[PDB]
């Protein structure tokens, strides 16, 4: 096994990424694991003729692991992984009744990494008040959580499932990065069973392998906009209930809100309770059923970025949605101890739902201070990938429209 | 000496090739000057004469009552390839594990005691001008690390770890700084056994070509080291003299909120805040601003904590960090970070306006933030924290919040000024209470605002603003319905804008307009806020559109 010949594009230099400080924990845990890694082969130590970093990052149970931020690398290497040695998404994943993720990271340890795109692989595990220059390394294999791995391992990756498809060829299989994404229609004991026989494929070939056990993408569903259904009705409760209304217009085909304006007449107090007219009760449940449909008009667009907007509501409560275009949901949604830890949590179960249906992540409008979440998401978070985000204000009448 | 080590494969920049600088043609003492400084330099073998085939030349200049080569690296370093960045950051004093004894050994000749890459060496080459350039000038090339040149700084560092990487992992004990040409050694050892270690590391960096200074030559303590003065069991910031004076440029109110920032690492309760108002606008460099009485205000506070010097403790992995935090003025936050009560790692102070409208709530939050990245960076955990909020201050405010808030351990700690919530607008609309439908409209053109209101009261009004924009008027019609009206108040209006700034229940806010509004609410005992879309024909909306219109 020979590397494969990894390019960058002309116009582009490899990523020159700060370091983030981490935890004096998180710093040992990372050396024993570099320490065993040059052992073993996998890493090399470099000079400062290397002048490429990317961030790396500790996470967990109580096993330590490391996480390294490739997410600027991926960006630069966006033509090879994607158009060269693209993996085509299937859009039946999606239809399946369960669907389990597998952890095969550790596949890519074996397959050696082009010569010359080590440099770019470059990463600094820092020290504590900078007391060392902090110890440089760069990966001789195939490194985890860069998108060139599962890319380049792909023809390696359907040798070792070919016989698990061939013998169970309505469950689709999917590399997402670090994960294989494994889903069936069987009933959930015999889709358990599958999935230790598919541990036992992978077991040869050396791979020992917010979200349940597995996951289940056909009960997914739009969270529908919340039209009350009031016993009584004050100005205020209509006000609210046209604001609703008027906004979904933007987003919905053929919402009318006509007939509910007519009801707030001249200049009435708030707390004023108000007779419903019959019209008005029409057109509202009218409104209701297309907010249970999907969105007409709305379809993913491939070429574009998708985007994942999310908003806290109070009590453990999350409120999501992702589009490409703005207002444009392709999917809306909902997640249920404290504020950073459950908004990671979100912000993994929207990326693992991402890329099951549409094999992208999208790049997340979080609801935070930038430095609060960066010091933070790391200690609650599970996953092998890492989706882009920038950091944003919530406008609070978003917040109520979605619940 | 030159280190034995192997070097650091150096590149050029991709696509480009190395320097083919025209020698400046140099006066005859300086011509002398060179060459006698090439000669000794030569025959200890850091530079090498050449042959004219090698192609790449760089300026070389001579200045003064010893003679200095000064080679001008300008192209070299355009053209050379970028490095890795030497450090992350510098440690804090506040940071150091504290030891029985800690020795500092500079490297002498520090660059020109490592060996450059064999095959960059031809791109470092110059020319000594013969006089009047008649003749052929001499040739010369680096084998070592020049002075100037951009991988100088890393490749040294670089290779000054590989050297220690051994001594390191045969003496755990031991505890070593790199910073530039020196070195700072500590150890728990008793002071016999030190020396000796000390030896054979002076050893170990000669067995390497590195020369140190002798046990009589080190330098003793205090260290005064990069404005800092590192005693035996104590740190302290370098002496700082507050300049006297009668009229105060911008210089010199420059170089003391410098000297004051510097000196809030250490000495607490340090103000910066009037002397930075003032520097506000743009002015002349010499120009003597008047120093106003919040200015002088300050000054002097800042006078009576400098008066007596203050020390500050070094770290104890053993031990717990806490930070504590006080307000003092509004914006302006000072914290205390210690292990033992009073006993001060370091301290500091926050005050910036992150946004235009915050809250005490908002700003102990990024306090709180700001103070834990910086812990994480000096001791690699977080401070337990002793906060002047109550629990259930901040309990009401996170969870009402759009925003995630999160913060480590912390406890209440009574230190007024208390952070407090400084009004709580209402959940739901208040029955038994005026109904105001507020709006404004600024023609884009002639920025002629009509702020006004209508009432479930009956009351109307439109006053006139006058060159403002759509936003100002509309957060001058909510002042209005504020200013005009009882204890109790609902107020209804089309700006997001608006609603989105009070439903931050800021406290402060640099725009005038706000903080009149702020006043208001404050005295206000009810107030309740909503929004509708504009032009949807809405019963109130509409009416007050017209007479703003
Ligand atoms: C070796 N090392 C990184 C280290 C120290 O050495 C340093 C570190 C830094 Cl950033 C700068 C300097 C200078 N210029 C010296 C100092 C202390 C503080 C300390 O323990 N001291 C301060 C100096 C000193 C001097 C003599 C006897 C005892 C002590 C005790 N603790 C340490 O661990």
């Amino acid at each position: 096994i020979e590397t494969v010949p990894v390019k960058l594009k002309p116009g582009m230099d490899g990523p020159k990424v700060k370091q983030w400080p981490l935890t004096e924990e998180k710093i040992k845990a990372l050396v024993e694991i570099c320490t065993e890694m040059e052992k073993e082969g996998k890493i090399s130590k470099i000079g400062p003729e290397n002048p490429y970093n990317t961030p790396v990052f500790a996470i967990k149970s109580t096993k330590w692991r490391k996480l390294v931020d490739f997410r600027e690398l991926n960006k630069r290497t966006q033509d090879f992984w994607e158009v060269q040695l693209g993996i085509p998404h299937p859009a039946g994943l999606k239809k399946k009744k369960s669907v389990t993720v597998l952890d095969v990271g550790d596949a890519y340890f074996s397959v050696p990494l082009d010569e010359d795109f080590r440099k770019y692989t470059a990463f600094t595990i820092p020290s504590i008040n900078n007391e060392t220059p902090g110890i440089r390394y760069q990966y001789n294999v195939l490194p985890q959580g860069w998108k060139g791995s599962p890319a380049i391992f792909q023809s390696s990756m359907t040798k070792i499932l070919e016989p698990f498809r061939k013998q169970n060829p309505d469950i689709v299989i999917y590399q997402y990065m670090d994960d294989l994404y494994v889903g069936s229609d069987l009933e959930i004991g015999q889709h358990r069973t599958k999935i230790e026989e598919l541990r036992q494929h992978l077991l040869r070939w050396g791979l020992t392998t917010w979200m349940g056990y597995e996951l289940h993408p056909d009960k997914w569903t739009v969270q529908p906009i919340v039209l009350p259904e009031k016993d009584s009705w004050t100005v205020n409760d209509i006000q609210k209930l046209v604001g609703k209304l008027n906004w979904a217009s933007q987003i919905y085909p053929g919402i009318k809100v006509r007939q509910l304006c007519k009801l707030l007449r001249g200049t009435k107090a708030l707390t004023e309770v108000i007779p419903l007219t019959e019209e008005a009760e029409l057109e509202l449940a009218e409104n209701r059923e297309i907010l249970k449909e999907p969105v007409h008009g709305v379809y993913y667009d491939p070429s574009k970025d998708l985007i994942a907007e999310i908003q806290k509501q109070g009590q453990g409560q999350w409120t999501y949605q992702i589009y490409q275009e703005p207002f444009k949901n392709l999917k809306t949604g909902k997640y249920a101890t404290n504020d950073v830890k459950q908004l990671t949590e979100a912000v993994q179960k929207i990326t693992t739902e991402s890329i099951v249906i549409w094999g992208k992540t999208p790049k997340f409008k979080l609801p935070i201070q930038k430095e609060t979440w960066e010091t933070w998401w790391t200690e609650y978070w599970q996953a092998t990938w890492i989706p882009e985000w920038e950091f944003v204000n919530t406008p609070p009448l978003v917040k109520l429209w979605y619940q | 000496p030159i280190s034995p080590i192997e070097t650091v494969p150096v590149k050029l920049k991709p696509g480009m090739d190395g320097p083919k600088v025209k020698q400046w043609p140099l006066t005859e003492e300086k011509i002398k000057a060179l060459v006698e400084i090439c000669t000794e330099m030569e025959k200890e073998g850091k530079i090498s004469k050449i042959g004219p085939e090698n192609p790449y030349n760089t300026p070389v200049f001579a200045i003064k009552t010893k003679w200095r080569k000064l080679v001008d690296f300008r192209e070299l370093n355009k053209r050379t390839q970028d490095f890795w960045e030497v450090q992350l950051g510098i440690p804090h004093p506040a940071g150091l594990k504290k030891k029985k004894s800690v020795t500092v050994l500079d490297v002498g000749d520090a660059y020109f005691s490592v060996p450059l890459d064999e095959d960059f060496r031809k791109y470092t080459a110059f020319t000594i001008p013969s006089i009047n350039n008649e003749t052929p000038g001499i040739r010369y090339q680096y084998n070592v690390l020049p002075q100037g040149w951009k991988g100088s700084p890393a490749i040294f560092q670089s290779s000054m770890t590989k050297i220690l990487e051994p001594f390191r992992k045969q003496n755990p004990d031991i505890v070593i700084y790199q910073y530039m040409d020196d070195l700072y050694v500590g150890s728990d050892l008793e002071i016999g056994q030190h020396r000796t270690k000390i030896e054979e590391l002076r050893q170990h960096l000669l067995r390497w070509g590195l020369t140190t200074p002798d046990k009589k030559h080190q330098k003793e303590p205090p260290f005064l080291w990069m404005g800092y003065e590192l005693h035996p069991d104590k740190w302290t910031v370098q002496p700082i003299v507050l300049p006297e004076k009668d009229s105060w440029t911008v210089n010199d109110i420059q170089k003391l909120v410098g000297k004051l920032n510097w000196a809030s690492q250490i000495y607490p309760g340090i103000k910066v805040r009037q002397l930075c108002k003032l520097l506000r606008g743009t002015k002349a460099l010499t120009e003597v601003i008047p120093l106003t009485e919040e200015a002088e205000l300050e000054l002097a506070e800042n006078r009576e904590i400098l008066k007596e010097p203050v020390h500050g403790v070094y770290y104890d992995p053993s031990k717990d960090l806490i930070a504590e935090i006080q307000k003092q003025g509004q914006g302006q936050w000072t914290y205390q970070i210690y292990q033992e009560p009073f006993k001060n790692l370091k301290t500091g102070k926050y005050a910036r306006m992150r946004g235009a409208h915050t809250n005490d709530v908002k700003q102990l939050t990024e306090a709180v933030q700001k103070i834990t990245t910086e812990s994480i960076v000096i001791w690699g955990k977080t401070p337990k924290f002793k906060l002047p909020i109550q629990k259930e201050t901040w309990e009401t405010w996170w969870t009402e919040y759009w925003q995630a808030t999160w913060i480590p351990e912390w406890e209440f700690v009574n230190t007024p000024p208390l952070v407090k919530l400084w009004y709580q607008l209402e959940k739901e609309p208040i029955v038994g209470a005026e109904t105001f439908y507020v709006d404004g409209a600024a023609n884009r053109e002639t920025k002629l605002g009509k702020a006004g209101y209508v009432t479930n009261r009956g009351r109307q009004k439109v006053v006139t603003l006058t060159d403002t924009t759509n936003q100002k008027t509309e957060l001058q019609a909510i002042y209005l319905a504020l200013q005009d009206s009882g204890l109790e108040v609902n107020i209804v209006t089309d700006s997001q804008y608006a609603l989105g700034i009070i439903q931050a229940q800021p406290d402060q806010s640099e725009s005038e307009l706000v903080n009149q509004i702020i006043e208001q609410l404050i005295k206000k005992e009810k107030v309740y806020l909503a929004w509708v879309p504009a032009h949807k024909g809405i019963g109130g909306n509409e009416q007050v559109d017209k007479l703003v219109s």
